[PDB]
């Protein structure tokens, strides 16, 4: 084991380093959450094209052709529904993560704001002990006080 | 691109929508009150 | 190929959650709660010193 | 994931539901009392 | 002036919002109270020494 | 050849966006927010000094 004060400085340095790594990682989660959402919009747009095309497909009376379009777009709709559900759980998941990070950062400062205060008290008392033992009290008359040791000399 | 933009917004919490509501909510009276006094001050 | 992407799109999400919680555990144990009064919190250990 | 989250909560006992009840139970009067005085202080 | 237009509902959010800030103020006020009387004792030891 | 141009006409556009955001990140971290009060903002570090 080492001196308790020395650990405190080292421990917080590790703590601060870890926190930013958490901050960086959470950003990557947001990228995918946004990326898929942008990806989701693309598919429905394609389905709209077929639906829009199917609008005038039978405008000439060609009902048979419109059958394929509406049947075709169903496959695309399946992906849209699957992705919509997938984002729903992700959306409420990250929001919970952000709360932990924000609370941790607020809790982080309350420790550092006190660490300097404790060290000052520790340095004050440790020095005080060092001074007092060198008090050299004249009353000892036993050589414990270096002054009385001189007097004996 | 989105990776970087994500870091900035989090490190600098943008205004909450409620704060946005108040800001615009305040300006309407300021312009209307000035406009209300515009007609009155001129006439 | 279609099934391949659905896995990768989630792997990054899981790692982020894992990094979030693992760090949270590391932070909490260093909480240094003042109420312990047993040297488990390094702060109270200093106070005893 | 759940393994780690379990350790933290146990090592740091979260507030009891009764304590949660009191905390919110207190705020309603504070906002209402301030709001009650809001009408009174203004009028 | 939130409800000066009669908009009582909007003022509800503001008063509810400011309570969170008040919590921090109370927490810090107590924290300084102990620190204030602690250093003053330290200064006495240094001056006497 | 027709397909070749459609790529180059966009490459310059993407680089501009990349340079815009990367610089924006560099600026913001040097924001030196006065409210930090933790030495994260170099200004508050000066104030402590
Ligand atoms: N009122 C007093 N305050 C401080 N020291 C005193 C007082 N009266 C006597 N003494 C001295 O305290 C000394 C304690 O003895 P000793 O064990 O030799 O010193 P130390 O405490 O440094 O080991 C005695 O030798 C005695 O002379
Ligand atoms: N409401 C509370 N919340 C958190 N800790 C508390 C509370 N009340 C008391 N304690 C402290 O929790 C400590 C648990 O004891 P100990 O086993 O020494 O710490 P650890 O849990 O770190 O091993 C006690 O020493 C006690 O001072
Ligand atoms: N509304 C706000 N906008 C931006 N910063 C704020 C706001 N309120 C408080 N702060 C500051 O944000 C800081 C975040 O703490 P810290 O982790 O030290 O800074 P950083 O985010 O640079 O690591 C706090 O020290 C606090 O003073």
């Amino acid at each position: 084991q080492e001196a308790p004060e020395d650990l405190l400085e080292r421990l917080l340095g590790e703590m601060e380093l870890e926190l930013i790594e958490l901050r960086r990682a959470l950003a990557q989660t947001i990228a995918t959450f946004k990326s898929t959402e942008r990806q989701r919009d693309a598919q429905q747009l394609i389905a709209q094209r077929w639906y829009e095309k199917a609008q005038a497909a039978l405008d000439r009376g060609n009902e048979q052709l419109a059958r394929e379009a509406l049947g075709q777009r169903q496959s695309y709709q399946s992906h849209t529904e699957a992705l919509g559900k997938s984002l729903g759980e992700q959306r409420a998941l990250v929001e919970q993560v952000r709360g932990q990070l924000q609370k941790l950062e607020r809790k982080y400062l309350e420790l550092k704001s006190q660490k300097n205060l404790y060290l000052a008290r520790l340095k004050s008392a440790i020095a005080a002990q060092k001074i007092e033992e060198i008090a050299g009290n004249l009353d000892n008359a036993s050589a414990s006080s270096l002054f009385e040791r001189i007097e004996t000399k | 691109i989105l990776e970087l933009e994500a870091e900035r917004e989090l490190l600098n919490p943008p205004p909450s929508p409620l704060d946005k509501k108040f800001e615009q909510w305040e300006e309407q009276q300021a312009v209307e009150a000035t406009l209300a006094a515009m007609k009155a001050r001129r006439s």
